[PDB]
DNA sequence: TTTTTT
């Protein structure tokens, strides 16, 4: 159970802002 | 048959609402002239371009924030001076208790006409702002450092006493009681905010602004002003390079940026902004470090170009009208 | 167990959804999951979550000959840490989940 | 018509605010004498020149920070002595618990009249400062090493306990509750800060100051004082060469530097500053290592020139007054 | 809501 922040980080250009509304999930439930 | 009955019912309901609450209680959005967005210049042409509508919106709420010595008070005093040059009445609610009247005069502010208040508590400041808005005779109101909007309970309290979100509740109630009054009276309320650090932020901006979250929602425009350099006359630091980001905009496209120089004792360098905008709009030619206008080499470098354009008011005015006509997305009537 | 397989510091590991396509040659594409370890110091050539002038970016960190943020796409250009640029690295990407 | 109604509404609102809160709640900035900036000497003429307004502003917050043994306490004690020579009452909050009364007396501080407090906790220190500001009988208050302003919870805790930003909360609340009281009572509050290291900073200044960010916003003048060398009488180190850089200024132009000598047991070398300012202002001629005043060769080297100038009071006062009317941008009334 | 720390 680790944070999955709602906002997506833009790898192309520096994003205008990064809010961090925090959603939490575990690896096993997220991928399996 | 059915449509006629629906129209009759709608007309009866509208008439009942108008009788109950007033003539302007409800009307079609297209024929509501009071809802039109009217703007005033911020003292920076590039910022007027970045705001889309040509300046800060009248009758709204605007938040300005940034780090220390980023130029919040100087930008606010330029806004106030620009408003006062048009005959508007402005008020400065300085909660920081750190206003210099001499410097305000040096920026072009008519200190003989600017209302200044040193409120003891945040509630007193917000009540003064509410009264000034309800009067309708004040066009611009500025609250300096809403971080200093201390509640009366905290003032009467001790250092270290915990007042959880009490300032936030006071600010929320102030926004609720102020939005309608400001819209009715066509008064622009500018809030100046400081930046606090956010602890335990794994990802995201670790900076908030004091006062809570209500100011984030109620602000029509939120500006993030930062100092990104210094202006040097060889050795002495005579000014600062400033970048202003419009992180929120309810009247135009947001996230546009503006760059301008704040000169100490003079304020925002308008003529340098004119130079930069003319260069960008293919009106002033830049050949390396050489600036030229219509073939005539006006100088070498931004400072020399600014001095030359200051020395020739006619061409400065010409380039100013050309830039205002071309760049402004929403030219004011 | 994926947690023991991929995560070294559970208390300082967060997931990030990638956006954009400037890291395709580096293995990161739009929509991919980025596992970031914030407890480890960044090094030259590492993939980091970084913020330049308050604007967040995923980029490759270089410290020589100058401090810059370089992408992994031929279309995009490097970001040079210029005067009054505050490069805040918020962790190192250790895994990419597609 | 419309203008007259606006003036009537504005006057009515001003009267309402004055009745609700008080006579001085709201008034025009031009006719508000409580907002005039009053300054007091810092004990160094070069520092007064660099500050523009002639010294540290009264009724404001000033932060002085630097590395270890840079002269923060010495500069503060010189400020206190200069204030006391004018009959003012000064207070020293020694949170570091490292004040030597004999050395303070050696700098000219009236020990019998200096209110000294050694608070146990940071909350106690800030509450004592708030009470002294509210009393109105204290003109200068100094908080020694706000890095030592440890909160009560940290004191009652254990070593290794994480009190994350608690000092920042306490200091922010202190600024919020203290700005207005200091402005009302015309009290100068000097905060002495230590310098810590920002780990992991690749580009930028790696040095930060303790207490958080509130002091950065609220301080009217912030001084970075550093030791740049030693003053030697042949072999023994009798003093230190000190540079003070004004990193923030809310009363004049910032980023000016002041260089002076702090002699152990004597304080800031005023006469050496007089020598340097006379040389710079074309009052004292310097021919290589030879200094001359109006043709008379006065001595060989800075130390010999300073000793000459000590040996005569008349042209000492002459050069001092000439420098004061020449270099001082904002002479005090 | 509140606020860095080395
Ligand atoms: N009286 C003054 N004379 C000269 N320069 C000044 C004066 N007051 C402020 N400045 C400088 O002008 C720039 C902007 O000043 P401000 O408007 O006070 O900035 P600020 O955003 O209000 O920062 P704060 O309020 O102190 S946190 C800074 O570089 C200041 O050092
Ligand atoms: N009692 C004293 N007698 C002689 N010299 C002293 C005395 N106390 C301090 N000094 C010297 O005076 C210079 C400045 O001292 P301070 O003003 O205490 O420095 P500081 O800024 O207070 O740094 P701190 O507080 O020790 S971290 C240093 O060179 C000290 O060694
Ligand atoms: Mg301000
Ligand atoms: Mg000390």
């Amino acid at each position: 159970t680790f944070p999955l922040f709602s906002d997506l980080v833009q790898c192309g250009f520096p994003s205008p802002a990064a809010d961090y509304v925090e959603q939490r999930i575990d690896l096993n439930q997220l991928l399996i | 048959a059915i449509d006629e009955n629906k129209q009759k019912a709608l007309a009866a309901a509208l008439g009942q609402i108008e009788k109950q609450f007033g003539k302007g209680s409800i009307m079609r959005l297209g024929e509501d002239r009071s809802m039109d967005v009217e703007t005033i210049s911020t003292g920076s042409l590039s910022l007027d371009i970045a705001l889309g509508a040509g300046g800060l919106p009248m009758g709204r709420i605007v938040e300005i924030y940034g780090p220390e010595s980023s130029g919040k008070t100087t930008l606010t005093l330029q806004v106030i001076a620009a408003a006062q040059r048009e005959g508007k009445t402005c008020a400065f609610i300085d909660a920081e208790h750190a206003l210099d009247p001499i410097y305000a005069r040096k920026l072009g502010v008519d200190i003989d006409n600017l209302l200044c208040s040193q409120p003891d508590t945040g509630e007193q400041a917000l009540e003064i702002c509410d009264a000034l808005a309800r009067s309708g005779a004040v066009d611009v109101i500025v609250v300096d450092s809403v971080a200093a909007l201390t509640p009366k309970a905290e003032i009467e309290g001790e250092i270290g006493d915990s007042h959880m979100g009490l300032a936030a509740r006071m600010m929320s109630q102030a926004m609720r009681k102020l939005a309608g009054n400001l819209k009715q009276s066509n008064t622009l309320l500018i809030f100046i905010n400081q930046i606090r650090m956010k602890i335990g932020v794994m990802f995201g901006n670790p900076e908030t602004t004091t006062g809570g979250n209500a100011l984030k929602f109620y602000a029509s425009v939120r500006l993030d002003i930062r100092r990104i350099g210094a202006v040097k006359e060889g050795e002495n630091v005579v000014g600062s390079e400033t970048r202003v980001k419009v992180v929120k905009n309810k009247i135009a496209a947001p996230f546009k940026q503006a760059e301008f120089q704040i000169l100490y004792g003079e304020g925002i360098n308008f003529y340098g902004e004119l130079v930069d905008l003319g260069v960008k709009e293919k009106l002033i030619e830049k050949a390396g470090a050489w600036y030229s206008y219509k073939g005539e080499k006006i100088g070498q470098g931004k400072a020399n170009a600014t001095a030359w354009l200051k020395d020739n008011p006619e061409t400065a005015k010409e380039i100013e009208k050309k830039v205002r006509e071309l760049l402004l997305s929403n030219p004011n009537s | 167990d994926l947690n023991q397989l991929l995560i070294q510091h559970p208390s300082a590991t967060y997931f990030v959804k990638a956006s954009g396509d400037s890291m395709i040659d580096g293995g990161i594409s739009d929509g991919d999951l980025l596992i970031v370890d914030s407890a480890i110091t960044a090094s030259h050539g590492d993939i980091v979550i970084a913020a330049v002038d308050g604007e967040f970016t995923v980029a490759k960190l270089q410290l020589r000959p100058t401090v810059q943020l370089i992408p992994m796409n031929s279309a995009y250009s490097p970001i040079t840490i210029s005067s009054e640029d505050t490069l805040d690295v918020f962790g190192v990407v250790i895994h990419v989940v597609k």
